[PDB]
């Protein structure tokens, strides 16, 4: 338990030194420093978790340093070990593990082999960092570090452009969720004069006694930081286009790390939403709205790493409206869940990639099963416990947890948001799937990570529950016979999702063939696979501008402005230097105009 | 004590440098180089034997160490030098560039080094000077002394690919506005000691000794107004600033004369010494319009920085923007803001060295400057892209680096101070990110768009390396550490704090 603190000093030791290698160690020697860093650190993650379970259920403290300390501004380097914080340092070290065993077998032949490596280690200590620490600022660290490694493993191909721009917009929407962020943090520092959360958590209540004002902003800019992170409402716009890395890119940063962020920052500060009850509702509302266009966008994509990313979308709108409806520990096991099957999607979606030897649109494949049975094994338990497959998959529980909670509150139009997020979800996911995977076909180190996630995408991963016993608080119990009608319209919603999904694409797409030509059709495909037009709006509303002030500015006009005066004075000595014309005369007339001059003041000033 | 050896010790180098010229051409740099360490190892004892973490706030004044000798009686002007938490910090910073910038020009063999290690070591003596005297005309004649070997290096020994009419042009442009502004604060100092000399009777320089001054309404406004114009200029503040980059476009290509006189921070050093404590009523009447000054320097580098087709004056706009929040972070009147601004000064100086070390290796290499011109460099040099990314990271505020640790000490200050311009400069937090990864993306990213740029380039020399991994050291030392450097300056910002809010 005293070791909480290996679980970042592994991964930091795993990144400078592949950092400092250079590409001059061999591959294998390489893969085994990642692979194996990560694995200490899962390792270590166990035995902490063992003495954890051991120790009944108690929160560990452990101090390293202090930050800053300035008068009464006292930031420390303290680290904290609670069930929910021991939830999000497994499922990151775990996850993290099988993606670089996975990566270790699909970087093979690539050039930044320890780059990636140490990237990816630098993004495992700063999760690692964020989900440890106890104080806003140390959590603000690993958050932006989270966001810098996922910025240089996003633009990882830099050779393309199109990476780089990818990873400018990724980042930059990050940085202004983490403004947000900081804004909160400054409230909160401005209001209670401290950062600890169990230190908000106890005189918060005493100090916004009067008025509730600033704790009603302090939570809003802490949605904004989330949905910054998340990649909710209205922040969600980079993470389609910032697909550009590598498949276990994407598998660590919709599954396991960067997009939980938001969650775990929610969860973690429940008291502080909790008091601001709108806040929690506007959280919730988000989700709900950010999952329904995350379905609407993933139905008419073409492409499978961008429909995963809206699948994904959906899946952390889902986790923000449970969040919304005081469902917590709901939310963190649909974390486990959704980071599970994700993770076996993308990497099941690399494998695709990789028999298909190009990155190319849905269409161009099909009847894939034949060709990779394994991989399309591993799709279909992936894309079964993303649709909420009753009974066998973890997923249809943690979503059953989702709506039991968020049905026990007295939310409605929510429930009626995530029954119609959940068919949405079965419809494009199979969708996906069918087109894939079905049709007429046209052209050690990896086995065990899908085998693991293969059987964690199951009901053994819904077997495993986190322990949040005493860190969050407890769901509100719904009736046995609307549970079981709950359960049994979830399931009804999921088959008949699949049987419209079977209708509409495993045959001959007649009936998408003839919804798509109208101009009906034209436009809402415009629109839904645009990401229903934000893009284009933060394009023109905040890009162009920007171009064009930048444009505007480049001739420095400020200089030019304090330059002026130069001018004026090499004008004015052009000017008097006509009255040195070398002519004794004009001097003597001058003589004369100044003596003039001089007696005509000295007579009116008298 | 030490003090006086602290400034003749670069003088008495940099004449060693110019007269062991004879003995041969590479003799200058080694005794310009032993002088340097001497420097630093003075500034280094100082800090060891100050018990700066200690000492506790009593008032201005309070100097951990104090010399005074006699100049020109007859104005009362003495050779006055003075040394607590926040001087001593700044010197060793001083000390340290010195280092660096020996160290960055040390491959040159020029016919005539010797006196521009002169030049070098006068430039870092009248810096030192500029941070220890607290006598006005002593402060003065450092302030302006520091000038005239600044503007000999840049047209002389400048940038050899532009021509001799634009670095002469740069040049002049500088001395003009740092000695016009000098100039208008020398004015502020003659007038503010002419009302201590009605008021009292004693003529007087001493910072001690017009501390108390009694003075009406508006002429304290007009001295405050002196002081800031000086104190803006070198900062710089917009729109006071175009000789910064005009001058680093101009510099010289090792890039050591950008560390020795350019990227010190002497002018706001004197707006937490001098402005704020002489003249604290009209300071914080002024404070509204410094801040929005501030703010608008911010976004008016950013805006620069993301527009410039050359890396030198990129950086020459990050030098702005983050001055503009030093500048924010001085009129707020808060503890936290001030120890923030210290952090992030150090900081600054630190990155800003960085990077344009760098850039002055990268230009060894590749002979240009022009964003058109380069691309996909990392695939091409073995250390160089990997740690100028580091310091591109470095300059947008991202936690493990002082400099995140500056701007949001600063920025928590200013919100206990004033919201809506912490705010407005987060969001320039968000501009500086953009513009870092703009010159990323332009320089060592992508395909390259040159021939230059299409062949391998050889990797960096063994100082180099070291040199720029041991201010990799000290920026993730600060990022992570920066409680001895809190402590060595809890006391002067602690006494320059108090006073000003004791005294509105
Ligand atoms: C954020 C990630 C997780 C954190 C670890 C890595 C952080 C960054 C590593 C580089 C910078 C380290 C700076 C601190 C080093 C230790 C010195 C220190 O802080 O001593 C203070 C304390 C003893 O003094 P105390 O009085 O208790 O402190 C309270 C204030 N008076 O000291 C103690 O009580 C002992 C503390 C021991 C800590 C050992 C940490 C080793 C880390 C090795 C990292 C290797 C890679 C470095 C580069 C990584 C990439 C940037
Ligand atoms: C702390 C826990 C997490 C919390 C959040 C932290 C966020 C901020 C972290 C700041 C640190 C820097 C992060 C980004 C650095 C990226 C450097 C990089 O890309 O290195 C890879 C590169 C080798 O890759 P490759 O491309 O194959 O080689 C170049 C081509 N021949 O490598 C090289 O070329 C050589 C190495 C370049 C520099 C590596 C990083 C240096 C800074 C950290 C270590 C500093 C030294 C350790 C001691 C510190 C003080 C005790
Ligand atoms: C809706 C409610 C919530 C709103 C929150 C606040 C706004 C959030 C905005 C999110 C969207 C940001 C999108 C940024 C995209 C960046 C990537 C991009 O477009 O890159 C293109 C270009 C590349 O740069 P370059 O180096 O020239 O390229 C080399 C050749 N390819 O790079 C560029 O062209 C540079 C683009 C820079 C963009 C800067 C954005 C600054 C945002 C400031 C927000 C201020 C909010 C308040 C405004 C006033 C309100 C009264
Ligand atoms: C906050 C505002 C109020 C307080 C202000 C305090 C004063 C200090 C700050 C402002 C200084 C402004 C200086 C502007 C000129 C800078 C010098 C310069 O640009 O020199 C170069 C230029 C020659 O270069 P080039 O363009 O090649 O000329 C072609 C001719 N062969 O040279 C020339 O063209 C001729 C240069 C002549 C000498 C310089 C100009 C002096 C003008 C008076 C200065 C005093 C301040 C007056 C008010 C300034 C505006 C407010
Ligand atoms: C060749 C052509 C080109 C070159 C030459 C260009 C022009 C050069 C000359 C420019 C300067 C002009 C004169 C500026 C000083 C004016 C002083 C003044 O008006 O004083 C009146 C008053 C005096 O105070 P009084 O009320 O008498 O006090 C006793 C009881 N209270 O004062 C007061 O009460 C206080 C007044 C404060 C505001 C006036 C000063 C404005 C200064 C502007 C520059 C700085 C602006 C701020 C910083 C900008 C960014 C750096
Ligand atoms: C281009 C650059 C150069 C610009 C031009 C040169 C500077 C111009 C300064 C203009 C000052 C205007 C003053 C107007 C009022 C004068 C009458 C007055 O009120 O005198 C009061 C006082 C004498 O009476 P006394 O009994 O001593 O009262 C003590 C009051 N404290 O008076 C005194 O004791 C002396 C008062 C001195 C006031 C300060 C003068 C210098 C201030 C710094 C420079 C100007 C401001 C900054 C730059 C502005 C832009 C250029
Ligand atoms: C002015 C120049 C500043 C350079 C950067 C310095 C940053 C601070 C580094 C301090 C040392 C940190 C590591 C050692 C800590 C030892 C603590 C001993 C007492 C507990």
């Amino acid at each position: 338990m005293n070791m909480l603190a290996l679980t970042i000093i592994l991964p930091l030791i795993g990144f400078v030194l592949l950092a400092f290698s250079r590409g001059r160690w061999s591959e294998n020697v390489s893969a085994i420093v990642g692979v194996g860093s990560v694995g200490l650190a899962a390792l270590v993650t166990a035995f902490i978790g063992v003495d954890f379970f051991a120790n009944g259920e108690q929160t560990y403290s452990q101090p390293l340093w202090t930050w800053m300390s300035v008068g009464d501004f006292n930031i420390g380097f303290n680290l904290v070990l609670d069930g929910l914080s021991l939830t999000m340092l497994s499922v990151v070290t775990g996850v993290g593990f099988l993606i670089h065993m996975y990566a270790s077998w699909y970087m093979r032949g690539e050039e930044g082999y320890s780059r990636f490596f140490a990237y990816t280690n630098l993004f495992i200590a700063s999760m690692v960092v964020l989900v440890l620490a106890d104080n806003l600022l140390l959590m603000y660290l690993g958050w932006e570090g989270v966001g810098l490694c996922s910025y240089l493993l996003i633009g990882f191909y830099y050779t393309d452009p199109k990476n780089g721009a990818a990873a400018m917009k990724a980042f930059v929407v990050t940085r202004v969720g983490d403004v947000f962020l900081a804004f909160a943090l400054f409230i909160l520092y401005n209001e209670l004069g401290t950062l600890n959360f169990r230190e908000m958590v106890e005189l918060a209540p005493a100090h916004f006694a009067d008025g509730n004002n600033m704790l009603m902003w302090a939570t809003l800019m802490l949605l904004g930081g989330a949905v910054g992170k998340s990649a909710q409402l209205p922040l969600q716009t980079w993470l389609a286009d910032a697909m550009a890395g590598p498949t276990p890119v994407s598998a660590l940063i919709h599954a396991a790390t960067m997009v939980t962020a938001g969650v775990y920052l929610i969860a973690r500060t429940h008291g502080l939403f909790l008091m601001t009850p709108e806040v929690l509702h506007l959280v919730g509302i988000v989700g709900a709205v950010t999952l329904l266009l995350a379905g609407f966008a993933a139905l008419v994509q073409t492409d499978i790493k961008r429909v995963l990313a809206y699948s994904t979308m959906s899946q952390i709108g889902y986790m923000f409206l449970a969040l919304g409806v005081q469902a917590w520990d709901a939310a963190i096991f649909h974390l486990m869940t959704h980071a599970f099957f994700k993770a076996l999607l993308f990497l099941a979606s690399g494998s695709v990639i990789l028999a298909c030897h190009h990155e190319q649109n849905i269409f161009k494949m099909g009847g894939l099963r034949k060709s990779i049975p394994l991989v399309y094994l591993c799709f279909l338990v992936g894309g079964a416990a993303l649709s909420a497959l009753p009974l066998v998959t973890a997923g249809f529980f943690s979503k059953d947890e989702i709506l039991a909670g968020a049905m026990a509150n007295g939310h409605i139009n929510l429930m009626v948001a995530g029954l119609v997020g959940a068919f949405m979800t079965s419809l494009y996911t199979f969708r996906m799937i069918f087109i894939v995977f079905h049709g007429k076909e046209q052209i050690v180190t990896h086995s065990l990570p899908l085998i693991v996630l293969l059987i964690l995408s199951t009901f053994v991963g819904a077997l495993i529950v986190p322990p949040l016993q005493g860190v969050l608080p407890q769901t509100t119990e719904l009736a046995h016979g609307s549970m079981l009608t709950l359960e049994i319209t979830s399931g009804v919603v999921a088959v008949v999702g699949i049987l419209l999904a079977a209708w509409l694409w495993l045959g001959k797409r007649t009936l998408v063939t003839s919804i798509a030509n109208s101009a009906p059709g034209r436009l809402l495909s415009t629109w839904w696979y645009n990401a229903w037009g934000f893009d284009w709006l933060y394009d023109k509303v905040f890009v162009k501008p920007f171009l064009g002030i930048a444009w505007l500015l480049k001739r420095d006009p400020l200089n030019s402005m304090m330059n002026i005066p130069a001018v004026l004075s090499r004008f004015a000595g052009k000017g008097l230097l006509l009255s040195e014309n070398g002519y004794l005369r004009w001097y003597v007339a001058s003589m004369s105009i100044g003596a003039v001059v001089v007696l005509a003041l000295l007579m009116v000033l008298r | 004590m030490l003090l006086p050896w602290l400034i003749l010790i670069p003088f008495i180098g940099g004449f060693l440098c110019w007269q062991t010229e004879r003995f041969g051409v590479k003799v200058p740099r080694w005794i310009a180089l032993i002088t340097m360490g001497l420097t630093l190892a003075l500034s280094l004892q100082l800090w060891l034997q100050g018990g700066y973490s200690l000492t506790q706030s009593a008032g201005i004044p309070q100097w951990q160490s104090e010399f005074d000798m006699p100049w020109i009686p007859r104005f009362g002007i003495s050779i006055h030098l003075a040394i607590d938490g926040l001087s001593l910090l700044m010197v060793v910073l001083t000390g340290l560039l010195g280092v660096l910038a020996v160290l960055c020009s040390w491959k040159e063999i020029e016919k005539y080094q010797g006196f521009f290690h002169l030049n070098l070591m006068w430039i870092l003596g009248g810096v030192i000077g500029v941070f220890l005297a607290i006598d006005m005309f002593l402060f003065f004649f450092f302030w302006e002394m520091m000038l005239v070997p600044m503007y000999f290096l840049i047209a002389l020994w400048g940038h050899k690919a532009s021509d001799g009419k634009t670095r002469i042009t740069a040049a002049t442009k500088f001395f003009i506005y740092t000695q016009a502004s000098g100039l208008v604060m020398l004015i502020a100092i003659l007038a503010l000691v002419f009302v201590h000399y009605n008021a009292t009777g004693v003529w007087t320089f001493n910072y001690e000794e017009l501390l108390n001054t009694p003075m009406s309404s508006g002429v304290e406004y007009l001295l405050m107004l002196g002081f800031f114009i000086a104190f803006a200029v070198k900062m710089p503040v917009v729109p006071l600033h175009g000789w910064l980059p005009d001058a680093h476009s101009q510099a010289p290509t090792a890039g050591s004369v950008d560390l020795a006189g350019i990227l010190l921070k002497t002018a706001a050093y004197g707006l937490l010494r001098f402005s704020l404590p002489l003249f604290p009523n009209a300071s914080a009447e002024f404070a509204p319009i410094a801040m929005w000054l501030g703010v608008i320097g911010i976004f008016y580098g950013a805006w620069m920085a993301f527009a410039q087709t050359d890396i030198k004056r990129l950086i020459a706009y990050t030098s702005v923007s983050h001055m503009g929040f030093v500048l924010i972070a001085i009129y707020t009147g808060s503890q936290l803001a001030y120890q923030g601004a210290v952090i992030q000064m150090i900081a600054h100086g630190l990155s800003a060295a960085g990077l344009f070390i760098l850039c002055g290796q990268l230009y060894e290499r590749i002979h240009t400057r022009d964003m058109r011109m380069m691309g996909g460099l990392w695939s091409k040099m073995k250390w160089l892209p990997a740690l100028s990314l580091f310091f591109a990271v470095a300059t947008l505020g991202m936690p493990g680096t002082g400099n995140f640790v500056g701007e949001f000490m600063i920025l928590f200050g200013s919100f206990q101070v004033v919201p809506v311009i912490t705010v407005i400069s987060t969001f320039g937090l968000v501009f500086a990110s953009v513009y870092s990864l703009a010159m990323l993306h332009r320089a060592y990213f992508g395909k390259a768009k040159s021939q230059i740029a299409s062949q391998e380039l050889p990797g960096m020399s063994l100082r180099e390396l070291f040199m720029i991994l041991l201010l990799v050291v000290l920026l993730v030392l600060l990022g992570f550490y920066p409680q001895p450097i809190l402590d060595t300056s809890h006391s002067a910002i602690g006494n320059i704090q108090q006073w000003f809010v004791n005294s509105v």
